[PDB]
DNA sequence: CTTGTGGAAAGGACGAAACACCGTGCTCAATTCGGCAGCACATATACTAAA
DNA sequence: TTTAGTATATGTGCTGCCGAATTGAGCACGGTGTTTCGTCCTTTCCACAAG
RNA sequence: UGCUC
């Protein structure tokens, strides 16, 4: 599968839609599961084990989904997950199990978990200071000043 | 120029330069090396001191401050080149009172 | 109805102030972008390209084309400046050495100088005094850097600061992590366990694992020199007024104007003769493209830096062309001429052009003896003295003398060659035109480039000089020869 | 210094630069200044 | 540090005038030095210096030190210029945590600087009755009682006290008073028992006298802080969470001074009484929203001891980590884009990594990988290892791993951010200045009516206001107006993130 | 090969990620009008100094009437140290 | 002996790449001479341990 | 508690790999200039089959 | 490079 092949290549073609669709379809499973963990508040901790989605659950589930026709393996899955923790959307624990339904790692499962993000945007990028391109050639008298900007300009006439 | 054949002149080599020096000759020496040689009238501004031209300060998109000051030519030479190294020479003008 | 301003003032210039110029002032002091790395058009007029080099609006070069900035020739354009954008910074040769000592100088961590609170008062009371002289702000450099290589650690923000020094060429190495063969400190072993991921994934970077030091690259060091507080910039004994830690690292390149880059037009050949400085800014902007080529395309990281490391290379070059850190695979195949070279050297400028230049109104010929004059007379030929002329002023006195000499004509050895007029500079050659209406319309304060006639003083030098007694100013008589006799007696001084 | 002012092609302060010379002119230091009458 | 002196000049122009900003920005660039050499660099009149010291020393702003020969030196305080700009966010906080009256005590000792508190209970009453009418007057006892409990909470402190004369060292006065600062009397209020009412700016010895106040901005930093741990937290696991830290942080912030890596541990019967009791919460409720947030793998609490059944701690620094590093991210996500933050969040979870590891863990092509780590290195978001196999560092034999640095990234960051508002600032004031023409218009044909509004005012003076050629010219005033509200709105909230910044890389040195 | 450019590249390249808006609320908008009182307040407090003008072209007896009157707080000279007396 | 429709080849622009076909590969230093940076390395000062 | 031993700690002190200098000029001339390695487009000329 | 001195 690493000289050739693999389940997103096809035809020596990356198929971003299809990584796209697998990491938006996992964040709206895991984000409905977390929702009903939350609506349930039986307990604090009975709503973060139910919140909690194993690998073998997700892959099962996009199993069941069907949208594409390649055979998609459980380490598949588990590093689309990853790519979503990557994303700062998701997150992942491992817990201790001998054994169950799952049985890939040895003695080990990972659960993920749709969480919010830490803060908020921040002020700085509220700001087209600090997303210009040409920040580095500011000056005050200059062809790029910041009174005769048309970054602010376009934004204040927004 | 250099050669005869070029049809080039003498050269005030450093010796003369030197000889010149212990005799005294100010006036002598200015007249050799910078009037006879390579004179030349440039525009220096008196607000930033870079070289101007016809009269105008580019630097500063202002002429108030720009003034004419007689110069070898190889002397405005090495400050072009000396400015293209970031080394740049700020003249502060003034009176010749 | 009309304003006062004045025509001309006798400026003195006082001093020149050296010193650096920010990005920024590098764009407001250029008038065009260069961006085309070619230089002429693919029409058969092989004319300029626009926005590139060679460029008519950065000066000119050739006596038919004129300057697009100024309406001027070439013997009245004084050139323009262009800036040229670097995608990457890179360090800069001439300030590489000061890039170091003020790295060293200051925090690699919060871009503090390092220095107490006493030592900073104490250092700046001793600057503070009058009269500061470049020996004592290089000796006061000095001081300050080992007492800041002493420490250790930064008394502002408690970040370890382990040794800056060079490593190969143009790369400088910070050995923060360095090896403590006593108890090792929580942060050398933070740092080296963080390599979990590249040990798993790549097992070659374990045994590597040493030796993995800082690289302070031209982004961090310049992003280092921006964060400087401007308290400190004094202490580094750098004057806050000429320029500032920032400008060392460069972006943009000062393209000088084409007065110093002569090109000859050689039309017996299909090509012209550049200067080398030409050729390091087209190769400069070559790499600067495919470097943003690559970006665009997505290179790998080793090739990107091996691009970087080139055009850091070629930048000094371009400064300074002869460097000794230069690797082999990475040598020049020919020699260049850079900026140093043409500044140093027995033909530089301040050697070849300011302390000893060529001058007009001279003449060399071959010595024999005469003592039939004076020790104070020497003999001048007829054909040389129709040459070398003197501009004579029109006064009240030599009214009629100028007017003689100006119905000579350049023919007849006591004459003159040209006419300037007072109230119009415009030179009138008197070999042409009735010589006698220009005699009898000679006002005063004219100047006539009369012959050299006898009684006009003439430096006589030989070329080998020893002493001051080489070259002597002698009494000029003409005489039908035509070689320079002088009495034999004033032989001796000249040897 | 010397090469500075050969540098900048300006007359050096040595030999017959160290002096200045004035003009023995017919003049009147410090003339009459008419009175002001409104003030 | 060019981008704050340019900001501490345009706040100290805007703030203060022009004869003090130079001398300000003088004292920020040079440090600490005599009066006569900085009125001699200056270039300006000695007694425009000594106002301008003596305005700014009043904003606690600069400081005056003795040395040797009895010299005085003034250094500048960058740090405070700087947290000038926090002063709305200040007003708002005490607004929100206490009443109206403690807003205008706060908002009186920001603009003076130091008062005594006779001075600024009388500046408050004398404001308040204005918000109030019906000939309701208001009374120093409530002032005075604000007072002391916004003093004991630690928000207003008093400033540092001249030493008794007569006691230190009886004869020749020396040329500095060398004020001390004293930890016994520092929040104690003093027993003022005169009372009074405020007048209503009708316009028809001191008991207190040498006890200056001022405000504790270390105070309104910690309270920042703590909100900000509460949100994430509220953001993170639920607003529970959120309610039990601020309790904890609230029990900690008396036990606790303002820099430690760690706070002084609490046991979960102290946490449990002291919780409001709004919340239908046992104690087997709260063990499980402990233990659970110490497996937290942001590490926002510890256990740091069994004793005393459930013992927890705080993690102060590594809250201000994780803050710091959601800034990064979504700053690096907002100005790259999400795949962009990807690789970003991929790199810095994994400490080191390559180009090939970084495309096989992120699923993301090839050619827009290395585009966008190549695009953060141009803007110094991460550095390169270039772990080399040799000493002549050749790149054709060497390893390049990608590393992001926290600290660096963080101070190149807070750069930014102040560039940021120096460049806003610049800009309302070309805005103000180019349109100050059509302002005077504006104020004098609203004037024309603000003049003689009750005595002689005339009805046929209203139809003629807008009959002038101000209305077509309305809507560049309301331009103007709405653009210049959006640009302070930019500025106090990029402040947030600026203090979110220097909070992380204050707490994260020694200063040995 | 890199392709050549004719013209150079733009003064101020577009860029498809925009600013995030603002956050609003009331809290938002009150900090607003506060520091916008504050600088309306603090231009015309005494501490806010303004540079002494000059060069009077003449006196005349509206002078009383256009005469600039505001009080001036008085420094604590006590913690203040003498070098600042007038 | 003249001719032609189609074919091959030779010459001159032209663009990808880097002046050496392949990847190698050498020698000599041109003579001081004043910086230096490494290493090393030494000696003593200070602090811990045995009596 | 105090004298003796061990370690560090910086200083200082002797090398060895760098970078920089080496008369003034005047005069003649022969060379060669950046290119060149391979691909493609265009134009021309001549192997046979045709009058 | 050759020279001239
Ligand atoms: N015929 C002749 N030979 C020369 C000239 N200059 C140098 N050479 C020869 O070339 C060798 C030295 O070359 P250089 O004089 O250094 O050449 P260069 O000065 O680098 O070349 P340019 O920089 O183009 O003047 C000597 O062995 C001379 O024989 C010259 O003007 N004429
Ligand atoms: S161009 Fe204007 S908006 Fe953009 S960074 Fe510069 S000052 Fe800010
Ligand atoms: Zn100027
Ligand atoms: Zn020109
Ligand atoms: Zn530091």
């Amino acid at each position: 599968r690493s000289v050739t092949g693999g389940a997103w290549y096809s035809d020596q073609d990356f198929e971003s839609e299809f990584v796209e669709v697998l990491n938006q379809q996992c964040f709206k499973f895991l984000q409905s599961k977390a929702e009903t963990a939350r609506e349930s508040k039986q307990n604090p901790m009975i709503q973060r084990n139910s919140s909690f989605a194993s690998s073998h659950e997700v892959w099962k589930y996009i199993c069941e989904l069907g949208i594409s026709k390649v055979e998609l393996s459980m380490e598949d899955i588990e590093t689309i997950l990853n790519t979503l923790i990557y994303d700062g959307k998701v997150e992942m624990t491992i817990i201790a199990a001998k054994e169950g339904t799952v049985g890939s790692v040895d003695g080990h499962m990972k659960l993920y978990r749709a969480v919010n993000p830490i803060i908020p945007p921040t002020g700085l990028v509220r700001a087209p200071c600090g997303l210009c391109p040409v920040f580095d050639d500011c000056h005050e008298g200059g062809e790029i000043s910041p009174s005769n900007c048309i970054y602010m300009t376009e934004w204040l006439e927004f | 120029t250099e050669g005869r054949s070029r049809d080039g002149g003498l050269r005030l080599g450093e010796m003369e330069r030197d000889c010149l020096i212990g005799y005294g000759a100010s006036m002598l020496l200015l007249e050799r090396l910078m009037i006879s040689s390579d004179a030349f009238e440039v525009d220096v501004c008196g607000q930033c001191g870079l070289l101007g031209y016809s009269g105008w300060c580019h630097y500063c998109k202002s002429s108030c401050h720009v003034s004419s000051l007689r110069i070898p030519y190889a002397c405005k030479l090495l400050f072009q080149e000396l400015q293209s190294m970031n080394i740049i020479p700020r003249l502060k003008l003034s009176k010749y009172n | 109805k009309e304003q006062f301003r004045e025509t001309d003032v006798a400026k003195k210039i006082s001093h020149i102030c050296f010193g650096m110029k920010s990005p920024e002032e590098m764009r407001q002091q250029a008038h065009i972008q260069v961006v085309s790395k070619n230089l002429y058009s693919q029409d058969n007029q092989h004319a300029p390209l626009l926005y590139g080099v060679l460029d008519h609006r950065m000066g000119t070069s050739e006596k038919d084309r004129p300057c697009e900035t100024c309406g001027k020739n070439l013997a009245d354009c004084l050139g323009h400046y262009g800036y040229i954008d670097l995608e990457l910074p890179c360090f800069h040769v001439g300030y590489f050495r000061a890039v170091i000592g003020i790295l060293q100088m200051i925090c690699k961590t919060c871009c503090h100088i390092m220095l107490s609170q006493e030592e900073k008062k104490q250092f700046l009371d001793y600057l503070k005094r009058p009269g500061l002289t470049y020996l004592q702000k290089r000796g006061l450099k000095k001081k300050i850097s080992d007492k800041c290589r002493k420490k250790n650690i930064c008394h502002h923000c408690g970040a370890f600061n382990g040794t800056v020094k060079k490593c190969g060429l143009l790369k400088i190495i910070h050995e923060k992590y360095k090896t403590n063969k006593k108890v090792v400190d929580p942060i050398v072993s933070n740092f080296l366990q963080s390599f979990e991921t590249a040990i798993e994934h790549n097992k070659e970077v374990e045994p590597l694992l040493g030796r993995a030091q800082e690289n302070l690259n031209p982004l961090v060091v310049l992003n280092l020199f921006k964060r400087i507080p401007a308290e400190d910039v004094p202490l580094l004994l750098m004057n806050p007024e000429a320029g500032k830690p920032s400008d060392l690292i460069l972006t943009r390149l000062l393209v000088p104007p084409l007065c110093i880059r002569p090109s000859v037009v050689s039309d017996l050949k299909s090509g012209t003769n550049e200067d080398d400085l030409t050729m390091k800014l087209t190769e400069i902007i070559f790499l600067n493209d495919v470097i943003k080529k690559h970006r665009i395309s997505g290179a790998k990281t080793q090739m990107i830096m091996e691009d970087w490391d080139f055009l850091q290379l070629q930048c000094a070059l371009y400064i300074n062309s002869e460097l000794s850190g230069i690797p082999l695979n990475m040598a020049p195949k020919k020699w260049t001429r850079g900026f140093v070279q043409r500044l140093k050297g027995k033909q530089g400028r301040f050697r070849g052009n300011l302390s000893g230049k060529r001058v007009d109104f001279s003449g060399r010929t071959v010595i024999s003896p005469d003592p039939n004059l004076r020790i104070d007379e020497v003999a001048v030929p007829v054909h040389v003295a129709k040459i070398l002329t003197f501009p004579e002023k029109v006064n009240k006195a030599n009214i009629n003398f100028l007017r003689k000499l100006v119905q000579n004509g350049p023919e007849v050895h006591p004459g003159a060659n040209f006419i300037q007029q007072r109230h119009t500079q415009m030179k009138r050659f008197l070999k042409y035109g009735n010589r006698e209406k220009m005699a009898q319309e000679l006002k005063y304060g004219d100047i006539v480039e009369r012959h050299l006639i006898d009684g006009d003083v003439v430096l006589f030098n030989r070329q080998p000089s020893l002493h001051k007694l080489s070259i002597m100013a002698h009494l000029a008589r003409v005489k039908p020869h035509r070689t320079f006799r002088f009495n034999e007696c004033v032989c001796t001084p000249y040897n | 210094g010397v090469s500075e002012c050969i540098i900048m092609g300006i007359p050096m302060n040595i030999g017959t630069g160290l002096f200045k010379l004035l003009h023995k002119a017919d003049r009147d230091p410090n003339p009459p200044k008419r009175p002001l009458i409104f003030d | 540090t060019q981008a704050e002196i340019k900001l501490c000049s345009l706040l100290l122009q805007e703030h203060f005038g022009e004869i003090v900003e130079k001398i300000g920005v003088h004292l920020i660039r040079t440090g600490s030095q005599p009066l006569r050499v900085i009125a001699h660099d200056t270039g300006t009149s000695l007694d425009q210096v000594k106002k301008a010291l003596c305005v700014l020393v009043q904003h606690n702003l600069v400081s005056y030190q003795v040395h040797k020969r009895g010299v005085v030196e003034y250094e500048a305080q960058c740090s405070r210029v700087l947290r000038m700009l926090r002063y709305p966010r200040y007003i708002y906080t005490t607004k929100t945590l206490y009443s109206d009256t403690g807003e205008l005590i706060v908002e009186e000792l920001l603009l003076n600087g130091k008062l005594t508190m006779s001075a600024v209970v009388k500046k408050v009453a004398d404001r308040l009755t204005e918000t109030m009418e019906d000939g309701k007057t208001m009374d120093y006892a409530e002032v005075s009682n604000t007072f002391v409990r916004l003093a004991d909470t630690h928000f207003v402190q008093r400033c540092p006290s001249v030493p008794t004369t007569e006691n230190s060292d009886p004869g020749p006065p020396p040329p500095a008073p060398t004020l001390v600062i004293n930890e016994k009397d520092m929040y104690l209020v003093p027993k003022l028992s005169l009372i009074g009412k405020g007048k209503r700016r009708r316009s028809s010895p001191i008991p207190d006298d040498g006890i200056y106040w001022q405000a504790n901005l270390d105070r309104f930093h910690q309270h920042f802080r703590d909100q900000a741990i509460v949100s994430a937290v509220a953001n993170r696991m639920d607003q529970t969470s959120s309610e039990i830290v601020r309790t904890m942080l609230r029990m900690s912030e008396i036990t606790t001074s303002s820099s430690a890596p760690f706070t002084q541990p609490l046991s979960s019967n102290e946490i449990f009484r002291s919780l409001p009791v709004g919340y239908n919460i046992s104690k087997q409720v709260l063990d499980q929203y402990l233990t659970l947030l110490a497996d937290d793998p942001l590490e926002f609490v510890g256990k740091s001891g069994d004793s005393g059944g459930g013992m927890y701690v705080i993690n102060l620094h590594k809250a201000l980590a994780s803050l710091a590093t959601a800034t990064l991210e979504s700053v690096v996500q907002e100005r790259f884009g999400s795949r962009c933050a990807r690789i970003f969040r991929l790199v810095l979870q994994k400490k080191h990594i390559e180009q090939k590891q970084v495309e096989d863990f992120a699923m993301i092509p090839a050619k827009e990988a290395k585009d966008m780590l190549y695009k953060m290195l141009s803007e110094n978001f991460m550095s390169l290892q270039e772990i080399p196999k040799t000493p002549d560092h050749a790149p054709s034999r060497t390893f390049y791993l990608y590393t992001v640095n926290i600290l660096s990234a963080a101070r190149m960051l807070l750069h930014r951010c102040y560039k940021s508002i120096a460049n806003l600032i610049e800009r309302r004031q070309f805005e103000t200045k180019e349109n100050k023409r059509l302002l005077e218009k504006s104020q004098r044909v609203e004037a024309i009516i603000a003049s003689m509004q009750a005595t002689g005012a005339e009805e046929a003076q209203l139809q003629e206001i807008e009959e002038m050629i101000t209305a077509p010219e309305r809507q560049q005033l309301e331009t103007l107006k709405r653009n210049v509200n959006k640009l302070d709105a930019s500025e106090i909230q990029v402040d947030e993130t600026i203090f979110l910044l220097e909070s992380y890389i204050e707490c994260t040195m020694k200063r040995q | 090969l890199p392709d050549v450019v004719l013209k150079p590249p733009p003064l101020f390249p577009d860029t498809d990620y925009k600013p995030v808006p603002l956050k609003t609320g009331e809290g938002e908008e009150y900090m607003l009008a506060l520091k916008q009182e504050l600088r309306e307040t603090m231009k015309r407090m005494p501490y806010f100094i303004e540079t002494p003008e000059e060069r009077q072209d003449i006196e005349r007896y509206s002078k009383r009437y256009m005469k600039v009157y505001k009080e001036e707080w008085i420094p604590d000279w006590r913690r203040l140290p003498r070098e600042m007396m007038p």
